């Protein structure tokens, strides 16, 4: 599937402004923006790595640092509940406490039921046996962008459209 | 030892079956309004009305808000009370009839009992066993879980269902951790490893925490207070799932939301079964919206619809205007900056200033409430500073007469620190008077 | 749930020919706008014709809302009453005539009828099949009566809601297949060598008997919005909670309102039209207005009914002064009721009433005296003094208010006239419009 | 230390004696002795920590010395003290309401101290070892660390062991590990694997190997406001608004959830509360609904003590159709005590323009001294401040190292004040554009 | 081949070594006075010692202000930072304006790093990684036309490698500092393994495998700034897509600019970094809000606050935002105190029409000195703009008709067919029906 609208690019731009080649500092102030000039780097900021360490109490002072570099839809997918330690500023507030509390609790329990009021009105109001009343008019993927005779751009839309994580 | 302008007030200071007396609870003075503040109380703890507005009003330094910290006081901090300012209401994120209606069902408590089977303790064993006749294609088919769980004096093995062996391989229960079961989830849930393991490794993560006392097995009796929007805030954003929007919106900002009158109405009525089951009761509680002639017109049509409301608490208002223009319109005049359609849907209480003797007093009381000496000479120059600018003035300028008594190494003030604090610090009608002779702009 | 302000209201008190009694179902009086409450509340219950504007107008603490209220009441359940205040349209997400539309199609509901099956039985056996990562959930579950037995087809959800409130092979339980809802029974088997893990204090219940899966028509009403914001996006039942349903597309509209139709004309769903209720309504701009007077036209539109208070004040958003506040666009296109202020006696029974409500017992100086500063100062005031002198005689420890409970709730509480003298009387005190003010006494 | 020459950077402290009086000329500030007394006075009211939410008006003419206390009282203050200096009109924000950003600068002022114990092992791995077990449910393992003096042998733990896995250490990076908060970093790679792998990559950093002893001992103190609580239990990851400003309207239930376990750490005694300074400059720029805010805000127990600086007469107040005097409402006043700050003479101004002569490193003349005090007592003083640091440019231009007072007549005649350009403009008023948009573009006719 | 838009012929200021402007110099026609206070104002940045030091200069429409800053632009030279900005930009709907000026006021700070530019290219001949399931160094050989080399590599390079599916024939980028891998595409030695393939063949490079470059970075504290704030996360170097929730401008806190310039001044007191302060030049200043105005006092008295440059064209006039606060140059008075104003005065007829000739020569023109009279008298009777912008004009009326000559003729016609404003406004008065 592909939509028929075509933004036609030349390879001029996508060889000199997004690849990094010998005659342009992609890369050099792309390392130069996000590791040497961070302020979560421990090798030149540990003092505020650890202040925040201390704030969150994240078992690793490098976290900091590969949070603020990672897409936030990836950084969505790749976060996984770890340990932090109870020496630390952020605690648990109430509401949140019950939301973890009332996760596989039975019915008829007071603190399930009264955290389960979108679930009871679906099963109340008989909502999955509906019927679908709307549907789109157009459905169109996104704009193709080609670059003729470069083979790059096209692994990287690839790679952009269907990325496999 | 930290004191801001109140806490020298302890409740209002009414005796039972009577009235105020003059200086009781911190307050000097203002019998009828506290004896007006102390019905309302009484009237609070009825728990029988809904939405009753209360508007007391004054000039400033008249001790509204003392009036008012003063009910909160008096009710206990069991009963809720949301102290709030109408420069509160004017939100960019949402409109500010909903902020209005997030701030009235914060004022509306619940009082949950639960009980709880819980079995906890550092875990002594940990055997999966197998059926008798294993199925074939599959391996480890478990009949039963056998966890070991010990305890501070005493220790009890458990017979656990099968499927819990998927949770504590998904938890990661190891031999010699602490965990907690409850009973009718399941759902294991270890604390860490206890503090006999804890000089094994040089190097470690996670926390030592210590072994649990009490016997393994318990029942506790629980009891939660959580408001009305605590509810509609935990029941808005939903469980924690496994889908991307969810924990987008858990690693973005909670953004607030125009909560529909529908999850409201559900809320209400599942509070309204439970109440009836006879678990959960209701503490309703104040709401105080100070300076109310910040607000606009637009907040008090909703204000008049939503004091009709069936779970509206008690909404206690202050202001020190006279007739003066409502804001939102060019033409409105109307007494304390409230229009009077609002006006006839509360009662309102009259606060009147004080004479030179209660000024006395209150200095007397706020000096000896910031752990500070004074004279008897100074105290009457302080009291006439009072009621001839002030008390404002002359409350605030007792900690400066502090600082100069404690610079000079006495631990009195006397006339002179009080002669140097004001030749150092100007009041508003001295400031006033150098503004209007000087003209350097 | 608590003691309102018209908590003493179940209906307008009206009588099979629309005549309305003196003093009947909490409302008092009124009778031309109690006669004509009926005749909306009749054209409502009928529900022919569509888009009809009503608006309430008379002086402040009259029984305006009191009649909308009573309206609401004797409009019974299932159909959709939406009371929405003036100041509820001026939204930073919504624009003023989408939050129009949403108030409008909230007021409209849609009675579907479904076909279920109730499947209720003993558990004999449960087989549920995951995957290693528990993704994918199926098995069968084998549920017995004392007459029949039955092997199902488990999906995902059926499973989700199993291993929920869990059932272990000998609970009696009840599956609404067109709900997916379980609701356990009871225990019936009680097994001797139970794992001592959970509360084991089920119900014993008996095997159920007969028929293990019987056919029912159920009914359940939708309004026209909640079906909107559901085909409006891909979670839109969690926006039916949260109101994150920004400015909803047209498209999504004429739609839905085909395929209601087209509901209609299969005999699935019926249309039940209801009342919209806009209070307050002069604060709204004349661009609400004129989006009503184009609303108030389609065939999905409700029985409009409005109340204000003003005279001849000025409209919002423009720059004259118009009757009630309401253009004469809007007026042309709406039918007024007009309600009339209270004489001593209609006064006095309002203030029975509301004591009897509040469980408060007056003696009959005592109602006098309510009555005569309920004349004198206006009845909202007088109506508040009730509760208040109520608990100053359970102060004093009888339960009975008696005349100087009045008076003293009289002395200590202030009403607005006594308010305004003493703000006259003591101008320098109070900060005034040009925010002069004397904190000083001498 | 990224600052150049200030406006006011000369002034470190306020001079005054250990009985609360001013020096005439000391740590940078001249004159201004009931000002600076009443500063004092203030800065001793923020150091005994035991009286909150005070507001404090710095009023006088504009340039005197309001925004120069506030600064000698921000310096006296010293370090580890909350101290946030705002404009009036920072509050006026797109994302966050008046209120919100009031509350926001309040609770930016009263901050907690921390103190913790680190026993630090920071060194280079010499080889770390990976022991599959058959079983693979428990990992054990030895960290052979090394500085450049020893190097020990540390059992690990399965928790370590997964904990360095993640941020993947390759026998040779320096680390560093807590002992009892198990904490781990990685700083990099040491210099002697530099010319190991030929090519760097993105996500690594070349750092020294550690010398000295492996494990050290150290205790850091943390002064954490109440806003990084706030920010940081507002959301899951809240560092991000922390540092980027899109906290976005916090609830006031975490607020009071934070307030009261606050109090309960300074109860136990895991934290103490350091107060501070709230500064908020050009005070007459806020609405009517900010000023409420203020007023009542300002009685709260965790309030800090609040400086205002105003420079207006009896000027109108913003969001209102009233004059008031400072441009602030009568019951902000009320709660309030004003310290007014007096005009300068010759001798005042000859004192300040020679400090800011010497904090520039610019030598003047007597004479051109003398010039630029008469400058600074006819037009305002800072325009002889400006016109000190273009003399001397005009100076070096000359090829000369002392400004002389041709220097200074030269830099009077290239640069006007407000009088010699307003009178100018009134001369040639046909030539601007005035409040009706009419102008004389043509010189001729 | 050049274009020239109503400058470019302002080379600089036009000084000597003493600072005393010439009558004709760089391009600019008298003005002396205000071209020895900008080279004053040059010699202050190039100081590099004082921060926040703001001038205004102020005079009529069409005297020169925004050609003087120009000139300290061109004066300084293309390494000191320059911030050109007009008084509505200010105004963001996005963000408040306070946190805009901020963020100008720090895009005028600017910095130099030296750094080194390695780059390791040509086609892959040998790609063997060596394991110990985790791989722990890469033999990579790469061969251009000047020979072969072959490097060790760490995994994270394998891994950008298979990310890019370089396979052996492969020619490709390795940046040996960042780490970055292009792969240009596959040699011409494997292009007929296939008659036809999806791949594309890049010819092997004729330069050196090994290739060193000293350059120069130029950033400054706002693009630091904004690279140490992303609200949403950090992107890779290539990504044609951008993110699914939009990022928009925050109200970046003052920590996280303490930060950044805690660690530039950790780099600087290595030698590795060097500040270089700039300018922020404000044009139309009096359009700001008094909100902004206000803002501007508490802002020019930072520590790292750049030379701030305003001009103005009003008089007598209204600060925007107030009422009845009547001002000069519509700049309030407690800024109007912190600055140093800048007179620039009208010219005459001889000034007009030496800067009119200049303009025609800087536009390859040639103009009849009986036409350059008629265009000098036509700017001292209407303005110096019309007779600058009736230039163009006249040279194609001249041009269609067959010349190289600007004669009175073609002055008249196209003083004939374009009108000024005050032209225009008379037939506007004497008109009926909107003109
Ligand atoms: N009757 C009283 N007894 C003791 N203190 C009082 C009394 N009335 C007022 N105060 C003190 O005066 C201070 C200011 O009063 P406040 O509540 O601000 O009055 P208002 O709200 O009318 O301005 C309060 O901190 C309170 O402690
Ligand atoms: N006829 C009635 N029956 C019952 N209650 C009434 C009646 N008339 C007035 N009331 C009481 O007086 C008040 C009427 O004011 P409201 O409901 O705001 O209507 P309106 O704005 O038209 O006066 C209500 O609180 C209601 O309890
Ligand atoms: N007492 C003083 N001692 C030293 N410098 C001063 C003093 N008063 C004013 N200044 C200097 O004068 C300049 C302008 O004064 P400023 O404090 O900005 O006035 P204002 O407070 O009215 O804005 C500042 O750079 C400041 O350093
Ligand atoms: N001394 C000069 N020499 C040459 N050209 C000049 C001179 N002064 C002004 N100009 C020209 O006149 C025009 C004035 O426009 P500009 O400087 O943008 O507006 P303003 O003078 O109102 O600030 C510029 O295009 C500039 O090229």
């Amino acid at each position: 599937s592909r939509n028929p609208i075509k933004y036609s690019l030349p390879r001029l731009i996508y060889e000199d402004l997004i690849l990094p080649n010998y005659n342009n500092d992609v890369d050099i102030a792309n390392k130069l923006k996000n590791v040497k000039f961070n302020i979560f780097n421990p090798s030149t900021n540990y003092e505020l790595c650890l202040f925040l360490s201390k704030l969150t109490g994240e078992p690793s002072l490098n976290e900091f640092f590969r949070v603020s570099t990672t897409p936030l839809l990836k950084r969505v997918i790749e976060r996984t509940n770890g340990p932090k330690n109870t020496d630390s500023l952020s605690f648990k507030t109430i509401t949140q406490e019950l939301l973890e509390v009332t996760r596989n609790a039975p019915s008829e329990g007071v603190m399930a039921s009264l955290l389960n009021v979108e679930k009871h009105a679906y099963e109340r109001e008989y909502l999955n046996c509906i019927q679908r009343g709307y549907h789109p008019n157009v459905s169109a993927p996104p704009v193709t962008i080609e670059v003729l005779g470069s083979s790059h751009v096209t692994n990287s839309i690839n790679n952009e459209l269907f990325d496999p994580l | 030892t930290r004191t801001a302008a109140h806490t020298h007030i302890k409740g209002l200071g009414l005796d039972e079956s009577g009235v105020a007396k003059r200086v009781e609870g911190g307050f000097v003075g203002q019998i009828e309004a506290r004896e007006a503040c102390g019905v309302i109380v009484d009237l609070i703890k009825a728990k029988k009305m809904s939405g009753r507005a209360i508007l007391l009003a004054g000039g400033p330094s008249t001790g509204k808000t003392a009036l008012a910290l003063a009910i909160s006081q008096e009710l206990g901090p069991k009963v809720p009370f949301c102290p709030l300012v109408g420069s509160e209401l004017y939100s960019v994120e949402v409109k500010k009839t909903e902020t209005l209606m997030e701030n009235f069902r914060r004022a509306i408590g619940l009082r949950i009992k639960e009980t709880k089977e819980v079995y906890e303790g550092e875990v002594t064993e940990l055997t999966p066993e197998d059926a008798e006749n294993p199925l074939g294609g599959y391996g480890k088919t478990i009949s039963h879980v056998i966890v070991g769980l010990k305890s501070a004096k005493g220790t009890k093995t458990l017979r656990l269902d099968p499927t819990i062996y998927e949770s504590i391989q998904r938890e990661k229960v190891s031999i010699g951790d602490v965990i907690y079961i409850e009973a009718n989830t399941g759902a294991v849930k270890r604390v860490g490893r206890s503090d006999a393991y804890a000089t094994e490794f040089d190097l470690e993560t996670e926390e030592y925490v210590p072994l649990p006392k009490g016997e393994v097995h318990k029942k506790k009796e629980i009891v939660q207070d959580v408001t009305l929007h605590d509810l509609d805030v935990a029941n808005a954003r939903p469980q924690g799932g496994q889908d991307v929007i969810s924990m987008m919106g858990q690693l973005l900002k909670p953004k607030k939301t125009e909560i529909t009158e529908k999850l409201r109405q559900e809320v209400n009525k599942v509070v309204a079964k439970y109440i009836d089951q006879g678990v959960a009761e209701l503490i309703p509680g104040v709401l105080f919206i100070d300076e109310v002639n910040m607000l606009d017109i637009e907040i008090f049509t909703y204000l008049n619809k939503a004091l009709e409301s069936n779970i509206a608490p008690v909404v206690v208002l202050a202001s020190n205007r006279g007739m003066t223009t409502v804001r939102g319109t060019e033409d409105v005049i109307s007494p304390h900056g409230v229009p009077p359609d609002l006006i006839d849907r509360l009662l309102i209480v009259r606060t009147l200033p004080y004479d030179k003797d209660e000024i006395r007093t209150i200095i007397e009381r706020r000096a000896t409430v910031e752990r500070l000496q004074v004279e008897s000479s100074a105290l009457d120059l302080l009291a006439t500073m009072g009621t001839e600018t002030s008390l404002r003035y002359a409350l605030q300028l007792l900690a400066p007469c502090g600082i100069l008594a404690q610079t000079s190494n006495r631990k009195e003030i006397v006339v002179n620190d009080v002669n140097e604090a004001k030749l150092l610090f100007l009041d508003a009608k001295r400031s006033t008077k150098i503004l209007e002779t000087s003209a350097n702009y | 749930s608590l003691i309102a302000a018209h908590s003493h209201i179940t209906g307008l008190g009206l009588d099979e020919n629309l005549q309305p009694r003196p003093t009947s179902e909490g409302m008092v009086g009124q009778l031309q706008a109690r006669r004509a409450a009926g005749v909306i509340l009749k054209m409502v219950q009928n529900g022919t014709i569509a888009g009809r504007a009503v608006l309430v107008a008379g002086p402040p603490s009259t029984g305006k809302t009191a009649l909308a209220m009573g309206v609401s009441q004797s409009l019974g359940k299932d159909v959709p009453f939406t009371a929405i205040a003036g100041s509820e349209i001026f939204s930073l997400e919504l624009s003023k005539t989408e939050a129009l539309t949403q108030a409008f199609r909230k007021s409209i509901g849609i009675k579907i009828k479904e076909e279920t099956e109730l499947i209720e039985g003993e558990v004999v056996e449960i087989q549920i099949d995951r995957s290693i990562t528990g993704g994918h959930k199926q098995g069968k579950l084998t549920i017995k009566t004392t007459d029949m037995e039955t092997i199902y087809e488990l999906g995902n959800k059926m499973i989700d809601g199993l291993t929920k409130e869990k059932v272990l092979a000998g609970d009696v339980i009840s599956i609404d297949k067109a709900s997916g809802k379980i609701t356990k029974l009871g225990r019936s088997f009680a097994r001797s060598r139970d794992y001592d893990a959970m509360g084991a204090d089920t119900r014993f219940v008996q095997c159920p008997e007969g028929e293990l899966q019987k056919r029912k028509t159920v009914v359940h009403t939708v309004s026209l919005h909640e079906i909107d914001v559901i085909n409006s996006r891909t979670q839109g039942f969690l926006a039916l909670f949260t109101g994150d349903t920004g400015e909803i597309r047209s498209e999504v509209r004429d739609q839905i309102n085909t395929k209601v139709a087209e509901w209609k004309e299969e005999g699935k769903a019926e249309i039940v039209p209801g009342v919209l209720f806009i209070d307050e309504v002069h604060m709204l701009d004349i661009e609400c207005f004129s989006f009503i007077n184009r609303a108030l036209e389609d065939e999905f539109a409700p029985i409009v009914m409005m109340a204000t208070n003003r005279g001849v004040s000025k409209t919002r958003g423009t720059n004259y002064k118009s009757p009630h506040g309401l253009p004469l666009d809007l007026l042309d296109r709406s039918i007024i009721i007009t309600t009339k202020s209270y004489n001593e006696q209609e006064i006095k029974t309002i203030l029975s009433i509301r004591a009897q409500e509040e469980e408060v017992e007056l003696s009959s100086d005592a109602l006098d005296l309510l009555t005569k500063t309920g004349v004198e100062t206006s009845l909202r005031y007088s109506s508040n003094l009730i509760s208040v002198a109520q608990q100053i005689a359970m102060k004093r420890k009888n339960n009975t208010v008696e005349v100087e409970d009045v008076k003293r709730a009289y002395l200590l509480f202030l009403d607005s006239a006594r308010s305004v003298k003493y703000v006259q009387e003591n101008e320098s005190q109070y900060i005034d419009d040009q925010g002069n003010v004397q904190i000083s006494i001498a």
